[PDB]
């Protein structure tokens, strides 16, 4: 003795049910080991991938931010915002593309800078990070009063900056601390490439179509 | 230092070739000019002609192996620029349209092939995200060499060496080569590949 | 962190095809066949291609009605032609018998039919990318990803004047995915092939300068 | 190795007959009888004859509709005449009463009727090959393989103008099979008898020579 | 309080259900022992049955491959492919007929050769097997460099060859090693018959109509 | 050496005949000519006339038995050719059409019958696959004799001897008989059958 | 390419300023 409730005959939905096997007694080919199984998309966010900071109105030349001897010591090399879901430099990264499949995200990110110039080149850069509320610094001296790092080409060929937290915002700018120094018979201009990634605490919510 | 692809060493699952087939095979040197874009070898194809490895792979019916591949670059301290080396499993190239890719593009041989459109990797996928595959960097100021070990990855236990290519090796110059006048124009890029734990069946 | 799983990311049921029997009009044929194709839409094609290999069980549901979105009781047959079996030539063809071909008999009045297809491949997994020749057209093709054809039919003596519209849905169950692959920037040209257009579209949108909202 | 079992090889349900009541046309009779015959089709006849003796339980399902493949609610009777009982003469015949004859009453609207017939033979198994005379025509016949006649009827006062088409399906359950027999090369001539045509067809196809794709 | 799911009223299918007994309380005749019960089709594949190698454009004469004194020592007596599901010699075998009911099969096969000539006859044959990739040998000497056996009529009246593995391909050829030798008052020609069978490891998948 | 049909010995499940009914019964000899095709006896029929066995089987109502049957062939060393002997349960012959088989064909008696169409075994089934039944080979160079023991196989415990035939014995020359001039033309084929564990009921 | 398929060594100027090759056996012939 049973009674039928208001939700009976509907298939409208994402419900996880059980159907009948269409071919009972069929044996699928057994499993063998295949290297490289990835069980979560959230650890694909954590690999560093090249970030198009240039993206000015070019091809593979959009991936690298040029640096040279600019004859004016304190100057702004480049800048980019830190939100991965927004249209911009982060569309080229893998963390930015799989944020477009979700509604919300939160956590910490890191950014890595590689200097590609010659072994003979020497100089310093100033890399600053402005919190979500504040507008970007107007001058080099305003940028050093907050979070920053001074980075030296000769001593250090790569540097990392962990931005502390973000939600679906923060701006990071690069300043010339010194002029670009070279010995004779050496090329005067070089490049830098940025790599975006997400940290361990980064999370995602409510999947959506891209 | 050294990249294990997907965290594993190659291993056996047939006749097992010994030292004759497991030696280093040094391919002819590529010259990287300031104007140059890209190369891809896409082996097992590259060794099917050369040496004892090529003898086994042609006359046996089924095939399994894994490879150590060492990429290294000779430049002075007045040269700059950076390379990216990646090993991409099931790397399927495409045609750009004004349509099938030609066999010389799909199976380039022992001399590799040039990228037309490195920015899309000639697959229509961004080069920015090619770092998801096993990869290494060569920055002429930091280092001259890159090394990657690739275990055998396929859906089947064995497969044919001539029809199916398991992966491909791409060497791309993201940051171009610049040098002041008087320096050597071309910077040589040489490629040495040693197969590991290779098995053949069905002579 | 469960919504970021590979098994949750493939979870839901979605429309994998739309087909029609159409014996009303200039077409009196009165049946249809539908080769099972997972990538028929470019939205689901791009999510699947995030992986080179994957292995799953499928669950199909058939939502069927008339052009009025009216569903009077009339009998339909949903057969299943597994890979390697012949398809029906016509309404009365003998392949509509053939006991090995599983079939389902359901009225338009009834709630949608539903049935579950196992993992059908001879390989341990489905290959969405295959570099090689299975033996020009042949480059990059997997003959072993074929899942079978279905082929709906209305069970009718002759020529009813009604067109029947049927929508197919698929779920992915027990999914397992292997080595990851980047997501396609370029638009697709043709169904099977990777080929892209000669005019490259950039991945990131343009701004006025490198300096710079 | 389970798909090669004798019990899996006989497994599925399949169409064992198609019959029609037809009281619309020049035939006003309004009922039909269907002697249960397992070998009615030559595809299933050849699989069964792989064994000399076999023993099973059967499961019948009746898929019924009109010429439109439309199924309006109207009442049908599916009776079962076990071996050794008389068949109905007409619509109103008393055999449609007779409590021993099991009957099922189901509307065309309802899902297909289904019922299960036991092992009916006086022998311990069914003989598909019998060498001998049960007492010319009589050679090779088994009177004890008869399973009964069914006989569908529409329950109607008089003469509805509708023809009802009904399809019968059978499953083989709990099957057990004895001494094996080779599979027939020659085409069949007539239903019951082994007889074959005077022009012999070869078993294997011809090639140009003994040497030789 | 229950709800009806999308698969309710359907009988379309091969589903294994439970019906009502049409005659409850009926007693089927009890079981007695009948010799010869076969519980799997996979051990009907393993009996050797006669293989029509001749099958040239004849009746019971299609079952046997003739041999005689051919006056040219190195010659090809016969050849046939090793795939049982394909149209050809294997249609006469029992393993070949019950492969036509399935979609896939795999395993090892064996082939047996009987020499039917007189007790006085003497000679040798060379029986070669070519793997699935390779084309058949052009000459006797090419055939001995692979898998082969030399077989002697006087010493041995029957020989067996196990072909190692096959899937839904391999060719086996028979060569004259020597001339056909007989004493006077003895018939100069004879026959050979082949018997196909499957091994213990042979398997079948996904039943299909023939 | 000796073939047990379906792996079993005949056994009791009535009056049980002793040595009088269990002796060897040697049937008249068949001659196998180079042109000859086939024979089939199809017993219990063959012994219903002869001897004490025939006396019991006719006047008793029900019947059960099993048989040892020995086929043997006399040829010199200059004769060649091969035979196949098989015991097929429920062997139901057929008519070939330009239609019921005649009683002389279905119940051939103590002298057996000739095959018209041995290739189909006159059943429409291939002779190639007749090896699925209990069988033995006679190759004139290897051996002169073949022996098969058949237990009682039927659906019923007992049945009638006159109406129903339980199996039949077929002797077929797959490879024809060849001999050089001067040799004896016919090669005799003789058949000896001893019933085992035979029971009769309902005198 | 024919020379690398036998006994060989690849030698790099920057890394290594001197290299040694032991020829295995000889009698009163081998070419390097």
């Amino acid at each position: 003795p049973t009674e039928l409730k208001p939700g009976t005959n509907q298939f409208l939905t994402t419900d996880d049910g059980t159907s009948p096997p269409i071919l009972p007694g069929f044996e699928p080919t057994p499993l063998i080991h295949i290297p490289g199984e990835f069980t979560s998309l959230l650890d694909l966010c954590q690999i560093e991938t090249i970030l198009e900071v240039n993206n000015t109105t070019i091809g593979v030349s959009r991936l690298l931010i040029p640096v040279r001897a600019q004859n004016n010591v304190d100057q702004l090399c480049a800048s980019f915002q830190v939100d991965p879901g927004r249209n911009g430099p982060w569309q080229s990264t893998m963390v930015g593309q799989i944020c477009r499949y979700y509604t919300q995200w939160s956590g910490s990110l890191k950014v890595t800078f590689m200097f590609t110039g010659s072994f003979m080149a020497t100089g310093k850069m100033l890399i600053a990070y402005t919190p979500p509320g504040s507008a970007q610094p107007a001058t080099r001296e305003a940028a050093m009063l907050g979070t920053h790092i001074v980075w030296d080409f000769g001593l250090q060929s790569s540097v990392t900056l962990v931005i502390p937290w973000i939600s679906n915002t923060g701006i990071v700018t690069i300043w010339y601390q010194t002029n670009f120094v070279v010995p004779p018979d050496t090329p005067t201009e070089a490049n830098i490439i940025a790599l975006g990634a997400a940290q361990k605490n980064f999370t995602l919510k409510l999947c959506k179509d891209t | 230092n050294i990249v294990l692809s997907y965290g594993e060493w190659p291993e056996y699952c047939p006749t097992r070739p010994d030292v004759s087939v497991n030696r280093f095979y040094t391919l002819s040197t590529k010259s990287w000019k300031t104007e140059s874009t890209g190369w891809y070898w896409k082996f097992p194809d590259v060794l099917n002609d050369t040496g004892v490895f090529g003898q086994n792979a042609q006359f046996h019916y089924l095939y399994r192996s894994g490879f150590c591949m060492h990429v290294q670059c000779n430049a002075s301290k007045f040269h700059q620029g950076a390379l990216l080396v990646a090993a991409i499993p099931e790397f399927v190239i495409a045609a750009s349209s004004p349509l099938y890719p030609d066999f010389a593009h799909t199976n380039p041989g022992k001399d590799g092939q040039e990228f037309r459109d490195p920015y899309v990797l000639d697959a229509g996928i961004p080069l920015s995200q090619a770092l998801v595959f096993p990869h290494q960097w060569i920055n002429l100021r930091t280092n001259n060499c890159a090394t990657i070990i690739m275990p055998y990855v396929n859906a089947l236990p064995f497969d044919s060496a001539l029809n199916h290519s398991n992966f491909g090796l791409v060497v791309i110059p993201i940051s171009p080569l610049k040098y002041c006048n008087g320096a050597t124009t071309e910077v040589p890029v040489t490629l040495t590949i040693a197969p590991l734990n290779s098995e053949f069946s069905g002579l | 962190v469960n919504e970021a799983s590979v098994e949750h990311f493939y979870s839901r049921a979605g429309l994998v095809g739309v087909v029609e029997v159409k014996d009303s009009g200039t077409s009196l044929d009165g049946y249809t066949v539908w080769p099972i194709d997972v990538m028929g839409f470019v939205q689901q094609r791009r999510k699947l291609e995030l992986s080179t290999y994957m292995r799953f069980d499928a669950e199909f549901t058939f939502v069927s009605n008339l052009s009025n979105s009216t569903t009077p009781g009339m009998l339909l047959q949903y057969m299943y032609v597994p890979p390697g079996a012949p398809k029906p030539d016509g309404r009365k063809s003998y392949q509509w018998q053939t006991a090995t071909n599983p079939s389902v008999f359901a009225k338009l009045s009834d709630p949608p039919p539903q049935v579950s297809v196992p993992f059908m491949s001879p390989a341990t997994a489905y290959q969405w990318f295959y570099d090689g020749y299975p033996t020009n057209l042949q480059y990059g093709q997997c003959p072993n990803n074929m899942m079978g054809h279905f082929a709906i039919r209305t069970v009718s003596e002759s020529t009813t004047g009604k067109n029947v519209h049927v929508r197919v849905y698929m779920r992915i169950k027990h999914v397992r995915a292997w080595v990851p692959r980047p997501l396609r920037s370029q638009a697709y040209m043709v169904k099977n092939y990777p080929t892209y257009s000669q005019t490259i579209t950039n991945t990131a949108t343009d701004r006025a300068s490198i300096t710079t909202t």
